[PDB]
C-alpha cells in the first residue's frame, strides 16, 4: 500500500521500480511473510529431529527403568511397589459409575435433538402441525397378555412425560447437561474454549463451588471442603490420563517415555540406574545415528532359546545327588483336574447373583435394564428387593381394607 | 425407598417398538431347530391390529406419496415428534446423570 | 463344526460406532433434508424416524466403549495367524 | 408412609406409573445443581435442646 | 560414564588417543549441524528477524533503565531495516568486539593441550 | 508352509549408511518444495 | 487463533479468568482442554463422506428445484449399501 | 481450498485414472471377447435386486422416461430396498423369526459341510 | 477406499490411541496384570512399538459370557422377547455355578476397560506371555476311539466369564511421525490461506496487467 514511498528507499533499483506499481510491493510483502513462515518450519524441525540423536538408554533395564520382582511370579512381598487404584477388583463398577455420571454432563452426541425439544417447549406458540395419524387404540385390560402388556405400556406414555417433565425439568434449565449452544463444532477452537471457561462450565454441577458457596456452617463444615476435596482428585486424575496418553504416543513410536512413574505391585527400581531410565549426553548415540537400535530377531530367539534351555553336563553317577535342584527334595518327593480341571479363584463375588438369575427366569426378558454391578447394593439385588418389598408392602395395603 | 433399580415399564428393547409401532410385515411361519427347551437353555431339538396399522401405513404413505399433503415432499419429517421416542431418551438421559448416587 | 475356522471372516464383522461418530450420525440424518393403495412392499414405514430409533437403540451403536471395532478386528493377530497355520 | 411423589402426583396416575416414576431417582439433587436433602441437613445447627441442656452442665459445672 | 568405560574396555597410549578421538567426533558433529542449518536463505531470514526484534526490546529496556537509573543519581521503523540488507546497518566495531572476545577466549588452547598430553 | 527370507544383506553399517543420510536430508527437500510450490508456482 | 503452531501460544493461556499458584493454573487449563475433548463433537467436518451421504437428498432436490442403466441402479444400490453400513449392522462393506 | 477435501479426491482420482489406463492397456493388447460381453452383461444382470426388476421391463417396452422421470422412478425403489433391507437387519427376513435372528448374529451354526459334497 | 483407509492411518497416528476405554489414572498393577492373564480375563493385549508398555483390554463382567443378565443391551433374543443364555451345569463339579461352562461373546459386542501397564524390562526373556500362549493353544479337539468319535474336551471349553486371549503387536515402522507433524491442522490453515492469497495476487495482477 505505497509504502515505500516515505523519504527513505532511494537508491535501490528494483525498490525505485516497485514504486510504479503497488501489486509488486504486495507480492512482496507476501513473499517476505512467507519466506519467515518457511523459516519457522525449517527451525522448528530441526530442533524436534535433533534430541533424538543425544537419548540414551541404561542398558540393564533396555530403558524401562524398572525391573522384575519373581517372589511374586509364581501378608505378602514387601519390597515390590504399592497397588495401584484398580487392582481392587470389587471396585470397579462403582468408579465406572461414577465416572460415566461424570461423562454424561459433557456429553453432546444428542445435543441436535435436545436443542431442537428446548425450542419446542420454548415457545410451544410455532404449532406448525401437520396431518394427525390414524390412531390405533390398544387392546384393554383383563387380557393377560405380554404383547397386550406392552401395548398398553406404549399408549400410556404422555401423561407420564408430563409427569416425569414435572418432576425433571428440561435439563438444560436444570444444567445438568452442558448448555444450549457453548459448543458447535464449525467455529473455532480458540472460540469454543473461551465459551468454555466462561463460568465454570469445564465441571459438572456436583463439583462446581458456585452451587455450595452460599451455605457453610457450624454443623458439618464440609459442604465447602468435602467439595473442594473432590474437585482436586478430578483435576488429578485429569492431569494422570493425560501424562499416560503422552507416554502411549511415545510408545507408538519406539521412543523413550518422558513420565518416569514409580514401580508398582510386581516390579521393583532399577538399581544401575536410578529409576531414570535414559537421558541426554551431549554424545550422538551412533545407535541410533547408523539405524542400528532394534536387535534382529533371529538374535533374539538364539538367545531366549538358549537362556530358557539349561544344561546339566555333570551326571548323577559321580556326584551323589540323584534329587533335582530345589529345597526341601525328600518332602518334595511325596481331584477332576484331568477332566473339568482348575477351579477359577477370581469371581467368587458374583456367584450368588448367577443363582439369582437362575432362580428368576423373567429377569431375561428385554424390557428390563438393571444399572450393574455385583453386591446385594448393586444391580439385580437392588431390583429383587423393590419388587419384593413393593409387592409386600400393597398386598399389606389390601390388608388394610 | 424411590431410587436407582430401573424398572420393566421401560421399553429398553427396540424390537418391541418397531414390531408393535412400525413393523408390521408378517411372516410365512416353518418349524425352528434352535429353541429355549427346559432349564431355560437354548439348545438345538394379535395379528389382527397389526394387520388394520399395515393397512392404514399403506394408505397414509399412498396419500402422502402422491403429493397431498399440509407441506410438500414425498419424504420429510412433519415435526408432529412421537413423545414415544423423546420418552425413552429423557429415561436413559435421567438414569445415566442420577448414577451419581449409587455410591 | 469340527473344521470350522474360528476365525470368522475379515467380513462378518459388523460396524460398531463410537461416541463421536455417532453424533456425526445424528447429526447427519437429522439435516437430512400415479401411485396408488396395494401396490407397497409392506415395508411402507416412515423412513426417516425409525433411523433415529436405530441410531439411539441400534445394535451397531449400543457399546459406548468401542473405540474402532473394524479396522482393529478386520486384521488378524498373531495368535489368530497360529491358529490358521494349524488349520 | 404416603411420601412425597404420591402426594403431589398420587391420584394423578395408576399405581403402574407409581413404580414407573419411582425408578428414576431419589428427588433432584447435585447433579441437578440443587441442594439434596441428605447434604442440606448439616447445614442446620442443634436445636434447643442443646440449649438448655448446655446450660444445664453450665450449672453443674 | 558407560560412554567412557566401553571406548576405554574394548579397543601404549591407546585409551588417550580414542578418547581424543570421540571428543573432536562429537564437537565436530554439532557444529557442522548448525552451520548446515544456517547455511539456508529462509533460515537467514528468521535470524535476521529475531536480532531486529532483540535489539529494538533492548533498546526500549536500555533507555528506560539508564533513564530510571540518572533518576537515582539525581537521588544520590522496522521495515527499513527488514527490507535491507545485513552488513550496511550494524558497524564494525561490533564484529571487532566480537572477534577479540574469541580470540582472547580461545588463545591459550596450544599450551594447555601440549601440558595436558605431557605428562 | 513355504517359507521365504530376504537376502539379509550381512554388511550392517555399511548397507545402512546411505538410507540414512537420506533419511535425514530429505525432510529438508520436501519442505523447500512444498513452499516453494506455493510460494512461487502460483505468484510467480 | 493466529498463533497456534508456534509455542509462544503458552503465554496467552495464563491470562483468561498445599501446592502453589501456577501449578493449579496450569491443572485448570488441563481440565479445560480435556473437557473440551470428552464433548464427542471433534469427528464432526464439512467434507466427510458420512455428510454427503445423507446429503445428497436435498441438494438433489433443491437442484432439480432449481451400458448405462445397470451403471445407475448399481451405483443407486452401492451409495444404499453404504448407507446401511454406516447405519447398522451390514454384513459385508 | 478446504485440502482436507482435496486430498481424498486427489488421490481417489488418481487410483481410478490409473485404473481407466489399465482397461486402456488390456482392451487393445487383449481385444474384447465379442460374446462373453453377453456373458457379463447377464452375470451383472442377475444381481440386480427384485425390486428394479420392476422398472428393468419398464426399461423395455418403450415407456422408460424422457430422461427425468426414471432418475425420480428407481429413487423409490432404491428406498424400498433400503428400508426393506433396514427390517432384514432389524426384524429379519421373511422366511426367519426372532430365534434365527439371534442364530446368526450370534454365529451358532456352522456351514454346512456334509452338503457342500 | 483399500488404500486410502490404509494411508490416512499412518499420516493420522495419534488420533488412534484408545481414547475411549480409559478415563483416569487407569494403570493397573505388573501383578494384578499377570493375575487376570493367568485366569483368563484378558481378551486383548496390544503390545507397543518399544514393547515396554500394553494397553490390556478387559470385558466388563456381564459382557463376557451369553448370559442373559439384565445389565448387557438386548443384542440377542427370543420370539418372546426373553435373552438367551448358554449355561450348562458343569456334570463334574455342580452346585457351584461359576464353575459351570457357556459360551463366549464376540470380541464386537464387549463393553471393555483398557488398562495401562508398564511391562518390567525382562518381561520377554522371562517366558510369562510364552507360557500363557503355549498352555492356551496346546488344547484342541480329539478322537475318542474308546467311544468311536470326535470329542471336544471339558479342559478345552471356557467356564463362565473367561475368554480367550488375542495378542497384537504393533509397528514402530506404521507410524509416520514427520507427515502427521507436516500436514498438522494449524499448517493445513496457513497452506490454504497463503495460496488463497497467492492465487488472489496473481489473477489481480494479471488483471491490472491486461488493463493496460
Ligand atoms: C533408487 C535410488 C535412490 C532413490 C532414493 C529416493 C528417496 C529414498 C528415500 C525416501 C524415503 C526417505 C525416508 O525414509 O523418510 C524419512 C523422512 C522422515 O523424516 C525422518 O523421520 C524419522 C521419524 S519418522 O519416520 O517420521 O517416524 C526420523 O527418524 C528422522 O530423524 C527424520 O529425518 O520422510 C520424508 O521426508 C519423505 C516422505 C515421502 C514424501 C512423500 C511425497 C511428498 C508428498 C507431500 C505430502
Ligand atoms: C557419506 C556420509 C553420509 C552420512 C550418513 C550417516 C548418517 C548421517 C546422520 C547425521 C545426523 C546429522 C543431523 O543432525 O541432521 C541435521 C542436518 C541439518 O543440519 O541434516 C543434514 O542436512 C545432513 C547434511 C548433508 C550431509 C551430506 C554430506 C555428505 C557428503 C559430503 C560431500 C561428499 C564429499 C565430497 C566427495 C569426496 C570425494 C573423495
Ligand atoms: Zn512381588
Ligand atoms: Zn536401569
Amino acid at each position: 500500500m505505497g509504502q515505500f514511498y516515505s523519504r527513505e528507499f532511494d537508491g535501490d533499483p528494483y525498490v525505485d521500480l516497485m514504486r510504479s506499481l503497488p501489486e509488486r510491493e504486495l507480492v512482496w510483502w507476501a513473499q517476505k511473510v512467507i519466506w519467515l513462515a518457511e523459516g519457522f518450519t525449517f527451525v522448528d524441525h530441526f530442533a524436534r529431529t535433533y534430541p533424538r540423536l543425544l537419548q540414551h538408554k541404561c542398558q540393564r533395564c533396555k530403558g524401562a527403568g524398572v525391573m522384575t520382582c519373581p517372589a511374586c511370579l509364581g501378608g505378602g512381598c514387601r519390597v515390590c511397589g504399592t497397588a495401584c487404584a484398580w487392582d481392587a477388583e470389587s471396585e470397579w463398577m462403582e468408579r465406572w459409575g461414577e465416572w460415566e455420571s461424570r461423562l454424561a454432563y459433557y456429553d453432546k452426541a444428542t445435543g441436535p435433538l435436545m436443542d431442537e425439544w428446548y425450542e419446542d417447549v420454548l415457545n410451544a406458540g410455532n404449532l406448525e402441525e401437520d396431518t394427525p395419524p390414524v390412531e390405533d387404540d390398544p387392546p384393554g385390560p383383563e387380557v393377560t397378555g405380554r404383547w397386550a402388556e406392552h401395548d398398553r405400556a406404549l399408549h400410556k406414555d404422555k401423561k407420564r412425560m408430563a409427569a416425569l417433565m414435572r418432576r425433571w425439568g428440561h435439563p438444560y434449565d436444570a444444567d445438568a447437561n452442558l448448555g444450549y449452544q457453548i459448543v458447535d463444532p464449525t467455529a473455532s477452537m480458540g472460540e469454543n474454549v473461551w465459551n468454555m471457561a466462561q463460568v465454570y462450565n469445564s465441571l459438572p454441577p456436583e463439583l462446581n463451588p458456585l452451587r455450595t458457596q452460599h451455605l457453610a456452617d457450624r454443623g458439618g463444615g464440609n459442604t465447602q471442603a468435602a467439595v473442594e476435596a473432590a474437585r482436586s482428585a478430578f483435576d488429578a486424575q485429569v492431569v494422570m490420563e493425560a501424562a499416560l496418553l503422552q507416554n502411549l504416543e511415545a510408545a507408538a513410536q519406539d521412543l523413550p517415555k518422558p513420565h518416569r512413574l514409580p514401580p508398582t505391585a510386581g516390579t521393583v527400581a532399577c538399581n544401575e540406574c536410578g529409576g531414570a531410565a535414559w537421558g541426554y549426553s551431549f554424545f550422538p548415540n551412533t545407535a541410533v545415528m547408523f539405524g542400528l537400535e532394534r536387535p534382529f530377531w533371529g538374535d533374539t530367539l538364539a538367545r531366549l532359546s538358549k537362556y530358557w534351555n539349561p544344561t546339566q553336563v555333570a551326571d548323577p553317577a559321580r556326584t551323589g545327588q540323584l534329587l533335582p535342584y530345589g529345597e526341601g527334595g525328600l518332602r518334595r518327593l511325596l481331584a477332576l483336574e484331568a477332566v473339568v480341571g482348575k477351579a477359577p479363584a477370581t469371581t467368587g463375588r458374583y456367584r450368588r447373583d448367577l443363582e439369582l438369575l437362575l432362580a428368576h427366569p423373567e429377569l431375561r426378558d428385554g424390557a428390563l435394564r438393571v444399572p450393574g454391578g455385583w453386591g446385594p447394593e448393586g444391580g439385580l439385588q437392588t431390583y429383587l428387593r423393590g419388587q419384593q418389598e413393593e409387592q409386600a408392602r400393597m398386598q399389606r395395603r389390601r390388608d388394610l381394607a | 425407598l424411590t431410587s436407582l433399580r430401573g424398572s420393566k415399564q421401560f421399553l429398553n428393547s427396540l424390537t418391541i417398538l418397531f414390531k408393535h409401532q412400525k413393523m408390521f410385515k408378517k411372516k410365512t411361519l416353518k418349524a425352528h431347530k434352535w429353541h429355549s427347551d427346559t432349564q431355560g437353555i437354548f439348545r438345538k431339538h394379535e395379528e389382527s391390529s397389526l394387520s388394520t396399522r399395515l393397512h392404514i401405513q399403506k394408505k397414509r404413505k399412498a396419500k402422502k406419496q402422491r403429493l397431498e399433503t399440509r407441506r410438500q415432499k414425498k419424504r420429510t419429517r412433519f415435526f408432529p415428534r412421537p413423545v414415544w421416542l423423546r420418552s425413552r431418551m429423557f429415561l436413559n438421559f435421567l438414569t445415566e446423570r442420577n448414577k451419581y448416587y449409587l455410591n | 463344526e469340527l473344521m470350522r475356522s474360528a476365525v470368522p471372516a475379515p467380513g462378518e464383522v459388523p460396524n460398531r460406532n463410537s461416541r463421536g461418530q455417532v453424533a456425526e450420525q445424528v447429526r447427519a440424518i437429522l439435516d437430512q433434508y400415479k401411485a396408488k393403495t396395494e401396490d407397497m412392499v409392506d415395508d411402507a414405514f416412515t423412513t426417516e424416524v425409525v433411523e433415529e430409533a436405530m441410531a439411539l437403540f441400534g445394535d451397531a451403536n449400543s457399546v459406548k466403549t468401542a473405540w474402532r471395532t473394524q479396522e482393529v478386528l478386520r486384521e488378524l493377530s498373531y495368535t489368530q495367524l497360529w491358529a490358521l497355520v494349524g488349520e | 408412609s404416603e411420601d412425597s411423589v404420591e402426594q403431589e402426583f398420587g391420584g394423578d396416575y395408576s399405581e403402574a406409573s407409581l413404580e414407573y416414576i419411582r425408578a428414576l431417582g431419589p428427588k433432584k439433587g447435585a447433579p441437578f445443581a440443587e441442594v439434596d436433602p441428605a447434604e442440606q441437613a448439616a447445614a442446620l445447627p442443634p436445636s434447643q435442646a442443646e440449649c438448655e441442656a448446655a446450660k444445664a452442665v453450665l450449672e453443674n459445672y | 560414564s558407560a560412554i567412557i568405560k566401553s571406548i576405554n574396555n574394548k579397543t601404549s597410549s591407546e585409551k588417550e588417543t580414542m578418547q581424543l578421538l570421540l571428543m573432536s567426533s562429537s564437537i565436530l558433529l554439532h557444529l557442522c549441524a548448525i552451520i548446515s542449518l544456517v547455511s539456508i536463505s529462509q533460515v537467514r531470514c528468521f535470524v535476521k528477524f529475531h536480532l531486529i526484534l532483540l535489539y529494538k526490546l533492548s533498546n526500549v529496556y536500555n533507555a528506560i533503565l539508564n533513564q530510571l537509573s540518572n533518576k537515582l543519581q539525581k537521588n544520590l521503523g522496522f521495515l527499513v531495516e527488514w527490507s535491507s540488507d545485513f552488513i550496511t546497518i550494524i558497524p564494525e566495531n561490533v564484529d571487532i568486539y566480537i572477534w577479540n572476545v574469541f580470540s582472547k577466549i580461545y588463545r591459550t588452547i596450544p599450551l594447555s593441550f601440549i601440558s595436558t598430553t605431557l605428562g | 508352509v513355504v517359507v521365504d527370507t530376504g537376502v539379509t544383506e550381512d554388511d550392517r553399517l555399511r548397507a545402512s549408511l546411505l538410507v540414512q543420510m537420506l533419511r535425514y536430508t530429505v525432510p529438508f527437500m520436501v519442505i523447500s518444495g512444498l513452499f516453494w510450490m506455493i510460494h512461487t508456482w502460483i505468484l510467480d | 487463533n493466529n498463533t497456534q503452531t508456534n509455542a509462544f501460544n503458552q503465554n496467552l493461556w495464563w491470562l483468561l479468568p498445599s501446592i502453589p499458584t501456577a501449578s493449579k493454573n496450569q491443572i485448570a487449563l488441563i481440565r479445560l482442554n480435556w473437557a473440551l475433548n470428552k464433548t464427542n463433537i471433534n469427528t464432526f467436518t464439512d467434507y466427510s463422506k458420512r455428510n454427503n451421504l445423507w446429503t445428497t437428498q436435498k441438494l438433489r432436490n433443491q437442484s432439480k428445484n432449481n451400458n448405462i442403466f445397470s451403471k445407475k441402479i448399481i451405483s443407486k444400490v452401492k451409495q444404499k449399501k453404504q448407507k446401511l453400513n454406516y447405519m447398522t449392522s451390514y454384513l459385508n462393506v | 481450498p478446504r485440502l482436507a477435501a482435496v486430498m481424498p479426491d486427489a488421490v481417489y482420482a488418481l487410483v481410478q485414472g490409473t485404473h481407466k489406463l489399465g482397461e486402456y492397456a488390456h482392451d487393445l493388447v487383449f481385444p474384447p471377447t465379442p460374446e462373453d460381453l453377453r456373458k457379463l452383461e447377464q452375470q451383472v444382470n442377475a444381481t440386480i435386486p427384485r425390486e428394479f426388476d420392476r422398472v428393468r421391463q419398464r426399461y423395455a417396452e418403450g415407456k422408460i422416461a424422457n430422461d427425468e422421470q426414471l432418475s425420480s422412478e428407481l429413487e423409490d425403489a432404491s428406498f424400498n430396498w433400503y428400508r426393506r433391507q433396514l427390517r432384514t437387519s432389524v426384524v429379519g427376513a421373511t422366511d426367519e423369526e426372532l430365534e434365527d435372528v439371534a442364530v446368526r448374529k450370534l454365529r451358532l451354526e456352522p456351514p454346512a459341510l456334509q452338503a457342500s459334497l | 477406499a483399500i488404500f486410502w483407509n490404509k494411508l490416512l492411518d499412518r499420516v493420522q497416528y495419534k488420533e488412534n490411541l484408545p481414547q475411549a476405554g480409559l478415563v483416569g489414572d487407569m494403570r493397573i498393577s505388573y501383578a494384578k496384570f499377570l493375575e487376570l492373564l493367568k485366569d483368563q480375563r484378558v481378551k486383548r493385549l496390544v503390545v507397543y512399538g518399544d514393547m515396554r508398555t500394553a494397553v490390556v483390554e478387559v470385558p466388563h463382567p456381564w459382557s463376557a459370557s451369553v448370559l442373559g443378565h439384565p445389565a448387557t443391551h438386548p443384542f440377542y433374543e427370543d420370539s418372546a422377547h426373553n435373552r438367551v443364555s448358554m449355561l450348562r451345569p458343569n456334570p463334574a463339579a455342580p452346585e457351584d455355578v461359576t464353575q459351570w461352562f457357556c459360551a463366549e461373546m464376540p470380541e464386537w459386542d464387549m463393553e471393555k476397560y483398557r488398562f495401562y501397564v508398564d511391562l518390567p524390562g525382562d518381561f520377554w526373556e522371562s517366558g510369562v506371555l510364552q507360557r500363557h500362549l503355549a498352555a492356551q493353544r496346546a488344547e484342541g479337539a480329539v478322537w475318542d476311539p474308546a467311544s468311536g468319535q470326535y470329542i471336544l474336551p471339558y479342559r478345552a471349553q471356557k467356564k463362565v466369564f473367561q475368554v480367550s486371549t488375542e495378542v497384537q503387536l504393533l509397528d514402530p515402522q506404521e507410524s509416520w511421525d514427520f507427515l502427521g507433524w507436516l500436514l498438522a491442522p494449524g499448517r493445513l490453515e496457513f497452506y490454504e490461506k497463503a495460496a488463497c492469497v497467492a492465487i488472489a495476487l496473481r489473477v489481480l495482477g494479471i488483471v491490472i496487467a491486461i488493463s493496460t
